[PDB]
């Protein structure tokens, strides 16, 4: 049929400015990351500090969900530049830079040793009781 | 179109070709040349920008409190070799007459520095101070900023100087020193060595360092300690990796070291230390520190068992958190990278260097050998002089803010040029 | 010189062509103050940049999906220090960069290329410290230096021939003790490039002469070969010392 | 011939890699006599 | 020395420390005396 | 220089 | 729906998108003008068991790009904007990536 | 270095065996013992041979192929497959079962090579490791005629039936974690 | 044999006794993910680690100039006459001076150890 010889040739269109800018967010493989489960999600900058210059914290559905943490690429692209290409009604390809890239990296939503504890924990690296009953007990 | 039993005459040949184009003291002359020009611009624009305003506690009202004052060492310049007599005009020094009046053999060098104040006005003031005088450098006989470069045998003769006279010294205060190159371990490399009395059974070491910009060396040790001590769970955990970390009392575990880089997950730290996951050997000497540091599972909670084993203890938590992220992005792994999101980068470099220790430990890779001449570099004049420049650069920088801040504090106005002490370098 | 330790002292084999057997101070020194050979050359340094640029443009993906993996991508491209990415196909980087090095685009004379097979490494050294020296480069089992070159260079004033035109050609290059490793050598052309019984079929260097491996004082030693080794030694550390 | 044997003797002349081995023989030798000097002068100061 | 078939009477040992422990003062004297000798009439130099 | 036995 | 609302229609949609890398000669071409609309024509020609791509250059920019394509199976990527009145979207998820180099 | 070598023994010489010796230092560098025999074991080769392995220091990890860890839930089990015949064969008349067995079983697997070279004996080994750590080790040893030298070691019974310890039931060390201590354990320091 | 990960915060799985049923099972520390073990062996250690040196073997070797090659001991899949040699080039192989093959030729990468 058609689609063993199929040619196909688009325009190339890219706009001076665009309203909203163009970021790239790439999850780890492993992270096995799904989106049918996003009800709702949260992106904001961080807090650590307790703007334009700090990395992003991503809140998938809100507490109970999973929780990412993306950073920006720290070597720039000096000498490349990266666009997307998308689908659209006028079947015209359109290119827009990528302003920014950002690898997240999911916390997970398990119990977390307190830092006194901790240190009281490491006191005693020699732990010769079972570590998963100690994690039972906090 | 081949020389077969003819070789003799071509190899003499191409010798001459060789010793004619360069000499035997290129070393010494092009070292000293690359070092004047590349590295005073690169100290003198690497060095911060000199900050300064007066004191708010000192004077009533902010009107005027903040005065910024901005220094900033735009270009370098050096002249060619010259003596200033007790009268004060300037002459051409030959390197025979300095040798004899017991002279040094130096160049001038002149810094143009811009002056930005701001009033607190939003009326910024840039003033510019070109070929400020900081001080004289000693220049190396026959390198490009010699007086007797470039000059034919007849013209050396009529200077007194010997035309057959090597150069590649320095004539200070008359007499003719000669920079020897100083061998040193190479930077920014990754060697693995077995010390037999040391409780740790191999050690990796990187003696990393950011282009020589600052800093000497930053070094850094990955280090498996060895299972010879006895204990209980000693015996049943094995052999641990630790890491000695730049500005920190003592050993970190490696795996605290690689989550407070932000890698908090084991997968993803084994990624980084272990580049093939299906070998099981590594996985298995891996395992054991993965142990010692489950206490451990935050970024926060890693900075702070950092920050508590740092030389200066911090009174806050977060700044203990604060003073141990700043210390990695700064001392530990330099070469990598030195601020930003260069985490990624000293993670894989630091995975790197333990997945080193660790095919040292398996046998796959042989011991580094500290005598190979490939691991040694050789120090020149040129690195030498720069080190020294860097130093007293510094320090010519620290006193031009001290005289700065005194008449600061007063008020009245600050020179540039009665703050430049030529002392110092020269 | 206090550390009686009989270890940084000796000849080591990679001393080889870049620092005189012969000529070492004899007292407290010995083995620890050495000597520069006749042809050795030390680098000035240059700045890494545009090899890194090559690298990019090449291929060397960096920030990738651990895609190492058992080092399916072959080596691990190394710059001084930094471990800038790493490319699929390392014997096609390998030679693009020396013919790069021959054009003389991004690679000086100086920068050091190494690759390591096993272990699967590149480290591409350029630092400022690296002791080198020049060898004639083997290309099948035929020198690349010819009748032409020699011609030009014997006419060599007012031909406005020279070793750096040797260079730009190709024929010679700078190798350091890295790549000294990576390296097999030939002592002469004739005894050993040409066909015999076949110890080596793979030579990819010549040395320019073998004699030059002696230091300035060694090199006034005439028949150097036929003397005992500590008596070269004294007799470099004599001609320091003669009158004229 | 690799790992350092000479057969051609002194009168013959060494080839230039049996040239570079006996010149790391002869720095052991060397070597060995000045780090022997302190050791032996310290052994003979403590007995006397 | 004590195992069974090991001669008690000239099994020796080169460590002065452990034939002082085990077999006296006198047994070191001679002992140290043993071993001296040995070390110095290796190269076959002769002290009285 | 001689061999293991000898000198070296 | 909130300020830190993530419009992840989308992902709904699955819309697919490709991700490039071009050269610097490629891109300051394009921002030269940046605002004609047009700066080239992205052809790819299928086979039986072989597809090709290729880029060509307007000829007014110019006063052949071979694309090579590469497996995004060990990464998964996704398109997001900040849109100027604080309305963060979801664009789509890359499917495929390519590199373009000089002929 | 150039020290005759009339046997295959190295000996500290010249300044440094000097320096010892004049030191009394407590560490020779090569202490070392000559050994003479005092009977016919001097003249016959073999008997001098047992004199050499009784006086030569033997541990487990020499004469130790390979040591492997497996969660077996019952002796009758036999996850393994080789032991199912001699495990069987050992629980026709079980002996020690009756407080309990271990859930994890360690089987060593020595190399015949060393075993018949330092002439030890199952029998031999098995007796010191369980009499050396008592009633708490029980060790099952191969047929010297097996192909392989298979050596299955368990837990204390009356420890894993917990009605011995009596006291609090909380395990101590786990069960794999004192398994694998007892391994390293028996590899340095078992002084066969 | 191998190590494997949790399925939730990507982790270090640790085997435990399942004291009702009797089974081997890997249960992460920092949550509640838990799966049975299928291999039934935990720690296995190899104490004369007999390893072939062929798995470590990289067919990019047959590439390096400075190895020696003989024509006499052809490759079996290609039967190519080049062979290239080296010895084991590894600290603690025990003393094996056995001579390992690799192949030249694009891509067939073959080791024999004869
Ligand atoms: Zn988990
Ligand atoms: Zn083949």
């Amino acid at each position: 049929g058609p689609s063993s010889q199929n040619v196909t040739e688009y325009v190339v269109r890219v706009p001076k400015n665009t309203t909203k800018k163009y970021n790239i967010m790439a999850f780890n493989a492993a992270d096995k990351v799904n989106f049918a489960t996003w009800n709702q999600a949260r992106l904001e900058r961080d807090l650590s500090n307790k703007p334009e210059d700090q990395p992003w914290l991503l809140r998938v559905n809100g507490k109970s969900g999973r929780k990412f943490k993306g950073i920006k690429k720290g070597g720039v692209t000096e000498n490349t530049s990266y666009y997307i290409f998308t689908q659209c009604p006028d079947g015209a390809f359109e290119a827009f830079p990528v302003h920014n890239w950002y690898n997240f990296t999911p916390l997970a939503r398990h119990r977390t040793l307190t830092a006194e504890e901790a240190e009281e924990e490491w006191e005693r690296r020699n732990k010769v009781l079972n570590h998963f009953s100690i994690m039972q007990q906090r | 179109e081949i020389t077969p039993d003819l070789w003799q005459e071509a190899c003499w040949i191409v010798i001459s070709s060789y010793f004619d184009e360069k000499g035997l003291v290129r070393q010494q002359l092009d070292s000293f040349d690359e070092f004047i020009q590349m590295s005073v611009q690169r100290i003198v624009e690497d060095a911060p920008p000199i900050d300064l305003q007066a004191e708010a506690q000192h004077a009533s009202g902010e009107v005027e409190e903040p005065p910024r004052y901005l220094l900033k060492f735009e270009q370098i310049y050096l002249s060619k070799p010259t003596h200033w007599e007790r009268d004060g005009a300037p002459s051409p020094m030959m390197p025979n007459e300095a040798r004899l009046r017991n002279l040094t053999y130096s160049a001038p060098l002149y810094v143009d520095i811009t002056k930005t104040v701001i009033k607190e006005g939003e009326e910024q003031l840039q003033t510019q101070h070109q070929k400020t005088f900081i001080g004289k450098i000693p220049i190396m006989l026959r390198s490009t900023y010699c007086l007797l470069n470039g000059l034919t045998d007849r013209d050396l003769c009529e200077l007194n100087e010997c035309p057959l006279d090597p150069g590649g010294y320095f004539i200070i205060n008359g007499s003719e020193k000669v920079l020897i190159a100083q061998e040193k371990m190479a930077t920014n490399t990754v060697y693995v060595f077995a010390k037999k009395d040391s409780k740790y059974a191999y050690t990796g070491e990187c003696r990393s360092c950011l282009e020589n910009s600052s800093r000497p060396t930053s070094t850094i040790w990955v280090s498996m300690l060895a299972r010879g001590g006895q204990g209980a769970k000693k015996s049943a955990i094995g052999q641990r990796i630790v890491a000695t970390l730049p500005y920190i009392k003592q050993e970190v575990p490696i795996i605290i070291v690689f989550r407070a880089l932000g890698f908090v997950s084991d997968r993803d730290i084994l990624e980084h230390i272990i580049y093939d996951f299906e070998d099981p050997e590594m996985m298995e000497m891996v395992k054991p520190s993965l142990d010692e540091a489950f206490v451990i599972q935050e970024q926060n909670v890693a900075l702070n068992f950092i920050g508590s084993r740092g030389a200066k203890p911090g009174v806050t938590k977060e700044k203990r958190i604060k003073y141990a992220k700043e210390v990695l992005q700064k001392e530990m792994l330099p070469h990598v990278g030195v601020s930003d999101f260069c985490e990624t980068k000293k993670a894989y470099f630091l995975g790197y260097m333990v997945h080193r220790l660790l095919l040292a430990a398996l046998g796959r890779r042989e011991l580094d050998d500290r005598d190979h001449y490939g691991n040694k570099r050789l120090d020149l004049a040129g690195p030498l002089l720069a080190f020294l420049f860097r130093g007293m650069f510094k320090n010519l920088l620290k006193e031009v803010r001290i005289y700065a801040q005194k008449f600061i504090d007063r008020g009245k106005d600050f020179n540039l040029e009665l703050a430049i002490k030529t002392r110092i370098i020269s | 010189r206090d550390g009686k330790l009989a270890k940084p002292r000796q000849l080591h084999n990679t001393l080889w062509g870049m620092v005189c057997p012969a000529e070492t101070p004899e007292g407290h020194a010995v083995g620890l103050v050495k000597n520069l050979a006749l042809m050795a050359y030390i680098s000035v340094g240059s700045q890494p940049s545009p090899i890194l640029e090559f690298l990019e443009e090449w291929s060397m993906e960096n920030l990738e999906e651990i895609s190492p993996a058992a080092i399916a991508d072959a080596t691990k491209i190394f710059v001084n220090g930094c471990w800038v990415g790493i490319h699929k196909d390392p014997e096609q980087l390998m030679n693009t960069l020396r013919k790069l090095r021959r054009q003389m685009d991004i690679i000086v004379s100086e920068v050091s290329m190494i690759r390591d097979i096993r272990e699967r490494e590149i480290r591409i050294y350029t630092d400022a410290g690296r002791i080198c020296r020049p060898l004639l480069i083997v290309e099948k089992q035929k020198l690349l230096l010819k009748k032409r070159h020699i011609d030009q260079l014997k006419e060599r004033e007012y031909n406005n021939y020279s070793w750096q035109d040797l260079v730009a050609s190709g024929v010679v290059e700078y190798i350091d003790t890295l790549e000294e490793e990576t390296v097999m050598l030939a002592m002469t052309p004739d005894d050993l490039q040409e066909k015999e019984v076949a110890y080596c079929s793979t030579y990819t260097h010549c040395e320019i002469h073998p004699s030059m491996i002696l230091g300035v004082c060694a090199s006034i030693i005439p028949f150097p070969d036929h003397n005992q080794s500590p008596r070269n030694t004294y007799q470099s550390a004599m001609g320091k010392q003669a009158m004229g | 011939e690799s790992r350092g044997f000479v057969e051609n003797s002194y009168l013959a002349g060494l080839t230039p890699t049996e040239f570079f081995f006996h010149a790391m023989g002869g720095r052991e030798g060397l070597i060995d006599t000045a780090v022997k000097t302190a050791e032996t002068g310290y052994i003979q100061r403590r007995l006397i | 020395l004590s195992e069974k078939d090991v001669d008690p009477v000239r099994t020796t040992s080169n460590d002065i420390v452990e034939i002082f422990t085990v077999l006296g003062i006198e047994a070191v004297r001679k002992a140290l005396e043993r071993e001296l000798y040995h070390v110095i009439s290796f190269d076959g130099s002769y002290v009285n | 220089i001689w061999g293991i036995g000898c000198n070296p | 729906a909130e300020r830190g609302e993530l419009d992840l229609t989308g992902a709904k949609q699955n819309t697919g998108v490709w991700l490039v890398k071009v050269p610097k000669y490629l891109s300051q071409q394009w921002a030269k003008a940046s605002g004609r609309g047009e700066v080239g024509k992205l052809r790819i020609a299928k086979t039986q068991g072989r597809t090709e791509v290729s880029f060509t250059l307007n000829e007014d920019l110019a006063n052949e790009h071979p694309f090579v394509l590469q497996s995004v199976g060990g990464q998964t990527l996704t398109v997001f904007t900040e849109s100027s009145s604080d309305k963060l979207s979801l664009e789509g998820i890359v499917v495929q990536r390519a590199e373009c180099r000089p002929a | 270095f150039h020290y005759a070598g009339v046997s295959a023994k190295n000996v500290t010489l010249g300044v440094p065996r000097l320096k010892e010796l004049i030191n009394i230092s407590k560490k020779p560098k090569t202490p070392s013992l000559t050994v003479f025999l005092l009977g016919q074991s001097a003249r016959d080769a073999e008997r001098a041979k047992d004199i050499l392995c009784r006086l030569e220091h033997t541990t487990l990890r020499k004469v130790t192929a390979n040591t492997a860890i497996y969660y077996d839930p019952n002796p009758q089990s036999t996850v393994v497959a080789e032991d199912q015949e001699w495990v069987n064969v050992y629980y026709e008349m079980p002996d020690f079962d009756v407080a309990r067995i271990s859930p994890w079983l360690l089987r060593v697997e020595l190399d015949r090579k060393h075993m018949t070279d330092r002439k030890l004996t199952m029998e031999q080994i098995a007796e010191k490791i369980n009499a050396g750590f008592g009633d708490d080790l029980n060790c099952i040893f191969n047929d010297d005629n097996a192909e392989k030298l298979v050596l299955r070691i368990r837990i204390m019974n009356s420890d894993e039936n917990k009605m011995q310890e009596e006291e609090e039931v909380v395990d101590k060390m786990d069960d794999d974690v004192f398994l694998r201590c007892i391994e390293s354990n028996m590899l340095t320091d078992m002084t066969l | 044999v191998g190590i494997r990960f949790c399925q939730e915060c990507n982790n270090m799985l640790y085997p435990k006794e399942d004291k009702e049923n009797r089974i081997l099972l890997y249960a992460c520390r920092n949550c509640d993910y838990q799966q049975e073990a299928d291999n039934s062996c935990i720690y296995v250690n190899k104490i004369t680690h007999e390893v072939d040196e062929l798995t470590q073997i990289i067919a990019d070797v047959s590439q390096d100039p400075t190895l020696p090659r003989t024509e006499d001991h052809p490759c079996q899949k290609c039967g190519h006459k080049e062979a290239v040699f080296f010895q084991s080039h590894s600290a603690r192989a025990e003393d094996a001076m056995r001579l390992y093959y690799v192949c030249t030729a694009p891509h067939c990468g073959h080791r024999w150890t004869e």
